[PDB]
């Protein structure tokens, strides 16, 4: 059941590889316009955070270097911040496309 | 907005063929240029025809 | 409660047909207040090429003598009263109506007669209000508007008598005559062509011999060919404005048909937008959310004015040079949008909208007392609210595509352009965009 | 006359093209025949129809 | 600047049954639309032929 | 209709003036003393940003349901304000106003404010801002207004040039906390019954100043626009006072807009003033406002570039003379039914009608019918006037002038 969903979980995010990289999940969404629009409406701080780990990310896969065991970033220590953002981003373009038809 | 103005191809062909500002003066002197254009691929067409009997 | 709750108690307004030519109309129910004015069918449109701008002339010389008092004593006793006045002519009708109070009712119907019928003249007055129009002309350089407006009338009636400007030009102004006026007011505002109408707390019978008392005994006893659109293309180049308006019509119908019922509807879909609304991406009318989407322009209505059966169906949009071509193509598409895939909701929102709006315009008793005297001069009657909703609902989504079939797709438009109006598209790009083989 | 043919095959553009299709073909029986009657006449006698069919 | 506007006229120019400022041009425009669009459909036909 | 209003101050704090009528136009309005006399010197501009802010997001009502939904039946909807009001006025029919009533109580009551809308609204504040003071008259009377006080009537009716852009709405959550009671609202009802509107305000919200001092001195403007606009204002009285209506009754003396479209206005003693005086083109006009502490009063000049002072002093000399006790008991009559065309002729339409009975009842807190304004208009006599008369002549000063500016004369040289 539960106990061992997490064990599954835990074992896929070891195995994912950007936990090595010091990336989280917000920082490896595909875009369209929407996840673009999610991005624009992010407070500042978060957003410099975000793009510092971004550019850290392809630094270090630019020389190739995995980072040590220091800072792999642990799991359930990472925020999903972006889930208000990009769930009122669905229900907008839901809104949209179910209101006009 | 449009097809025409966003797309990278058209922006090219809104731009040489469609927006391009002509002058209003030219006579049939300058008819010539579109007619060696029609002619050179006229050319390829009837010497590629050649090229597959030759 | 419904519109039968809303219309089975509204008001009426009774009207009647004094012996003289005279028609009379009557708005009774309980506003203290009063609404009395004179509209007579005369503008630029039954002048002639002497008498242009005659009519101008006339509502601004409607008050300086008249023979039973001076000047200065007649627009005291309209003070010394308590009451307000007001006048104006467009191209083919004239209003001279007074807001005042229903305790001042006939005092306001006797003044308001020897406005109308005897005015007196002077060569001071003349020579006065010939240089205050002058002025009021070298002013009305600046309402880029109607001169917009006056440039789409002269390049879509060439060589009518509609195509004469409102007020006159400048020469024609300058050199008329005292004999030429009498002949014009003599000729026009006199014995069949006039609705006394009156909104109110007012009453029909002592009204009404009021009017018998003060209106008749004139007894006066050949104008009006029939129109044509041209469609055709002018352009004020000026390059220094920081804005350009760019409007364009259609021969719409008219006021004799259902048709302008129809376009009122689709013309309610599009009708108005300025760039100082709240809620700017999220419009509900197609056309705006696009021109605000990427700043097509800045604003526009979209709207239909009715000649004497026969219509200039037109839009009218502000903007900036670098954006003329993008919501000339972007107007383009969403009349034809109209013309082949009209739905549903769309329909019902028009109908909506053209309800509220028509309802809202019948607010007060000026306007209302306006829209009786305009009533009464083309439709002949009064149209009821109810008759109104009637044929609101006597249009669906058949009647429109039908009408913007026969109206908007594929015909022959008239070109207004003033200001920054280099990047324009010449007239046959408007002309291969006016109809679709889907592009 | 010309305004009862606009009002009939001019207005809908796939119906314009589907009718100007449609001619496009009677144009090609007429035109066909055409130039077979009027290159036969100017050449009757020297063509191979005749001696054929006078073999 | 407006008001002191006439339009210069096109009498040599125009067709000559649109040549009353009293006739309407409701109907009078389907006939010369297919005349047109006659030419247009008509060179259309050799072409694709 | 015979049937009349219906008055109920809910003791919560509220004021429900219902009016049941068979009419279309069903208007709902709800006011709000809540202008631009309640902010303090650190958010100038808070009150511009809100009443652009009548279609932002609410918790759950997002605002592309508001707009769609509003402009889907039809009904429109405004949003005014003067220095002491705003006022939501939503018109429709008597189809949809409950989801409409709905969607208001949400507008007012459920504050978001998200933040990127917030900066599409500052851009919006700079276009609405050019869009207002293209018109210079405005702008001379927002100088007027912060020439005459150091308080809370000084204010702006829009926000200053360094603020757009740079104002949070963290400012507003708190300002609509501090300053949204139940104590204040106006729910002003022209269609609907009064119980659905009971049931609707006492079902759905159940929630929850600074006075004037006199400043004076002046503010020019140095423009170059060929045309000075000049105002002389000093303070006169509070509102809701005989001495108000006397001010009324003076400023129907001393001329308003013309009753007569291109007229001359004889009865005007200010224009009859400068037109013995001066012979050029130019405008003279009164000007009064008056607020529930106090108001203020004058004239108000439009005039050429080498003819200013020639009309100031005229206009000011002609206020003198008519102070010195040399007056005409038919201009007083006069007056009196001007300023009783006036107030019964600003309310025949149904906004104006409906802005001035909600104002009218929530000003004060008590409604008051046309007739004993009437009769309170045919009570104020000649002993008023010429005290108030006395007091704005023999008073301080306030002036306000934009333009040109090459002959003004300054307080002394009226
Ligand atoms: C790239 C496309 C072309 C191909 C594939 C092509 C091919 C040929 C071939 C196979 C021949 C020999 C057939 C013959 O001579 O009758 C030929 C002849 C010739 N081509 Fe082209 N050709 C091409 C384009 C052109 C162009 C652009 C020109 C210049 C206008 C040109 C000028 C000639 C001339 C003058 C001859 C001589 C005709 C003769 O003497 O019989 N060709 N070409």
């Amino acid at each position: 059941s539960s106990k061992w969903l997490e064990g599954i979980r835990k074992w896929y995010y070891n195995a994912a590889g950007f936990n090595k990289l010091g990336l989280m999940r917000d920082d490896t969404i595909h875009e369209n316009d929407d996840v673009k629009e999610a991005i624009r409406r992010l407070p500042e701080n978060l957003y410099n955070d975000r793009v510092f780990r971004i550019k850290r990310a392809l630094d270090l896969s630019m020389r190739q270097q995995i980072l040590p065991k220091e800072q792999w970033t642990k799991y359930e220590e990472d925020k999903f911040y972006l889930e208000p953002y990009l769930k009122e981003v669905i229900r907008e373009r839901k809104e949209r496309e179910e209101w006009t038809k | 907005i449009n097809i025409r103005k966003t797309h990278p191809l058209m922006k090219i062909v809104n731009n040489a063929f469609i927006d391009l500002p002509a002058p209003s003066n030219i006579s049939s002197w300058w008819n010539f240029g579109s007619l060696l254009g029609i002619c050179l691929i006229l050319q390829i067409l009837t010497g590629l025809f050649l090229a597959m009997h030759y | 409660a419904t519109y039968a709750q809303a219309l089975q108690s509204v008001p009426e307004t009774q009207v009647s047909q004094l012996d003289n030519g005279l028609r009379v109309a009557s708005e009774q129910s309980s506003q203290p207040t009063c609404t009395v004015g004179v509209w007579i069918d005369a503008g630029s449109r039954y002048e002639t090429e002497k008498n242009n701008g005659a009519g101008y002339f006339v509502e601004h010389l409607a008050f300086k003598g008249t023979k039973n008092r001076p000047g200065n004593a007649l627009e005291k006793e309209v003070e010394s009263m308590g009451a307000h006045l007001n006048a104006y002519s467009t191209r083919e009708h004239t209003a001279y109506y007074i807001k005042a109070l229903s305790k001042d009712l006939p005092k306001a119907v006797e003044l308001l007669a020897d406005i109308v019928q005897n005015c007196s003249l002077e060569d001071s007055q003349i020579e006065k209000e010939r240089d205050v129009i002058l002025q009021e002309l070298q002013e009305n350089d600046t309402s880029m508007r109607d001169v917009v407006f006056n440039y789409l009338h002269a390049t879509a009636f060439q060589g009518t008598p509609l195509a004469q400007s409102v007020e006159g030009p400048s020469e024609n102004v300058r050199k008329l005559s005292r004999a030429d006026l009498t002949e014009y007011l003599s000729r026009h505002y006199k014995a069949p062509r006039m609705v006394l109408a009156a909104a109110g707390g007012l009453e029909h019978r002592q009204l009404l011999d009021l009017a018998q008392k003060h209106f008749s005994g004139l007894s006066g006893t050949p104008t009006l060919t029939p129109c044509r659109f041209t469609g055709s293309e002018i352009r004020h180049r000026e390059d220094g404005l920081p804005l350009a308006h760019v409007a364009i019509a259609v021969e719409g119908p008219g006021w004799a048909n259902p048709d302008n019922v129809a376009l009122q509807v689709a013309n309610a879909i599009i009708g108005h937008y300025d760039c100082t609304y709240g809620g700017g991406m999220h419009l509900s009318s197609p056309l705006a959310s696009v021109a605000v989407t990427n700043k097509l322009c800045q604003s526009f209505q979209t709207f239909n004015i009715c000649y004497a059966d026969t219509g200039l169906l037109g839009a009218h949009f502000v903007c900036d040079h670098m954006s003329i071509d993008d919501m000339m193509f972007v107007l383009q598409g969403q009349w034809m949008r109209l013309c082949t895939s009209a739905t549903e909701s769309e329909v019902v929102r028009g109908k909506n909208l053209l309800r509220n709006a028509l309802v809202s315009h019948l607010d007060g008793t000026t306007p209302v007392c306006e829209d009786i005297g305009r009533s009464l001069l083309t439709y002949g009657r009064r149209i009821p609210l109810a008759e109104w909703e009637s044929r609101i609902a006597e249009v669906d989504a058949r009647v429109v595509r039908e009408v913007c079939s026969k109206y908007f797709y594929d015909q022959c438009p008239a070109v207004a352009g003033f200001g920054p109006i280099e990047q324009l598209p010449d007239y046959n790009r408007i002309r291969s965009g006016m109809f679709w083989l889907r592009f | 006359l010309t305004a009862r043919l606009y009002s009939l095959l001019f207005r809908r553009t796939s119906t314009f093209a589907l009718t100007i299709v449609v001619g496009a073909l009677f144009f090609e029986r007429a035109f066909d025949q055409g130039a077979d009657a009027i290159y036969e006449h100017i050449n009757e006698g020297k063509l191979w129809k005749h001696i054929k069919h006078k073999y | 600047s407006h008001t002191d506007i006439k339009v210069p006229d096109f009498s040599d120019y125009r067709r000559p049954e649109v040549l009353d400022s009293t006739k309407s041009s409701k109907e009078s425009s389907e006939a010369r639309k297919g005349f047109s669009y006659l030419i247009t459909a008509t060179t259309t036909v050799g072409v694709a032929y | 209709h015979p049937q009349d209003l219906e008055f109920t101050r809910l003791p919560n704090g509220l004021v429900i003036a219902s009016l049941e009528n068979y009419a279309p136009a069903s208007r709902i309005g709800l006011f709000i003393k809540a202008g631009s006399r309640y902010e303090n010197f650190n958010n100038l501009g808070t009150s511009h940003l809100l009443r652009l802010a009548s279609s932002l997001t609410t918790k759950g009502a997002s605002s592309f349901k508001i707009t769609r939904g509003i402009e889907a039946v039809g009904g429109k909807l405004s949003v005014t304000s003067t220095r002491e009001n705003m006022a939501y006025t939503v018109e429709c029919l008597r189809d949809d106003v409950d989801i409409l009533m709905e969607f208001l109580l949400n507008v007012t009551t459920a504050p978001e404010f998200r933040r990127w809308e917030v900066a599409a609204l500052q851009s919006q504040l700079r276009i609405d801002k050019a869009v207002a003071f293209q018109n210079p008259q405005a702008h001379v009377i927002e100088n007027l207004h912060a020439a005459a006080y150091r308080n809370a009537l000084a204010n702006s009716l829009y926000c200053p040039d360094y603020r757009i852009g740079k104002v949070t709405p963290d400012e507003l959550h708190d300002y609509v906390q501090n300053h949204f009671t139940s104590a204040r609202m106006a729910l002003i009802g022209l269609g609907v019954s009064h119980p659905v509107l009971k049931q609707v305000a006492e079902q759905f919200l159940n929630i929850r100043g600074a006075k004037a001092k006199y400043r004076g001195g002046e503010i020019r403007e140095q423009n170059g626009d060929s045309l000075v606009h000049a105002a002389l204002v000093a303070e006169s009285a509070a509102i809701g006072s005989a001495e108000a209506n006397a001010f009324s009754v003076l400023q129907h003396v001393l001329g308003a807009g013309p009753h007569v479209k291109r007229g001359s206005n004889a009865t005007s003693s200010l224009y009859q003033a400068v037109a013995k005086g001066v012979h050029q083109p130019f405008d003279v006009s009164a000007f009064n406002a008056s607020y529930s502490d106090s108001g203020l009063f004058g004239f108000y000049t439009i005039s050429q570039a080498a003819s200013a002072g020639d009309v100031i002093k005229a206009a000011y000399n002609q206020v003198k003379t008519i102070a010195q006790g040399n007056l005409s008991n038919p201009d007083v009559q006069a007056a009196k039914n001007k300023l009783k065309a006036g107030y019964l002729m600003s309310v025949e339409s149904s906004e104006g009608f409906l802005d001035e009975v909600g104002c009218q009842a929530l000003a004060a807190g008590s409604y008051t019918p046309p007739s004993t304004v009437l009769q309170q208009i045919d009570a104020v006599a000649d002993a008023d006037v010429i005290n108030a008369a006395k007091k704005f002549v023999s008073g301080r000063k306030s002036m306000a002038a934009s333009g040109n500016l090459g002959h003004t004369p300054f307080i002394d040289e009226l």
